[PDB]
């Protein structure tokens, strides 16, 4: 039987912030990733 | 006249090692190499858009 | 936390407003499996 | 339509429709 040697799901990560002077909330992106695969 | 070009970045963990990570520990040992790559294509993005 | 992770790839304790990225996701690894055929055709050691 | 492993291509801010 053939196995599909997938790389362990990889993806780039990138975070959204406001300078810290200013509030500390921050947002994620996963650029290439539908997110019902997180 | 072209005006804008692909924009592309690069993971340098995963292109030089890929999933191992004593590899990475011996990447680790060559310093900021990486960072100044991505410092690179970061600024060419940006001076695309 | 990412804004820490954020922290941690810029080398700095404040983050001026904008867009980072700093690592990957990928499901770390977790096992060791090794797998070859069917052991069969045993050297004769029995008839010695 | 006359034009046709760690690397990704990032999509540009604007998109064809907002040039157009």
């Amino acid at each position: 039987e053939i196995l599909d040697i997938t790389p362990c799901s990889f993806g780039g990560v990138s975070v959204i912030t406001p300078g810290t002077n200013t509030s500390n909330q921050v947002a994620v992106l996963y650029q290439g990733v539908n997110c019902t695969e997180v | 006249l072209p005006v804008s070009m692909t924009k592309t970045s690069v993971d340098c963990t995963m292109y030089i090692c890929g999933d191992s990570t004593e590899c990475s520990n011996l990447l680790l040992q060559y310093g900021s190499f990486c960072t100044q790559l991505k410092r690179a294509l970061t600024g060419i993005a940006v001076e695309q858009d | 936390d990412p804004l820490s992770e954020t922290k941690c790839t810029l080398k700095s304790f404040t983050v001026e407003k904008g867009i980072y990225q700093t690592s990957n996701f990928r499901v770390q690894p977790t096992e060791s499996i090794v797998r070859f055929p069917n052991i069969t055709n045993l050297c004769p050691f029995d008839e010695v | 339509n006359k034009v046709t492993k760690g690397l990704t291509v990032l999509p540009p801010l604007l998109t064809d429709e907002m040039i157009a």
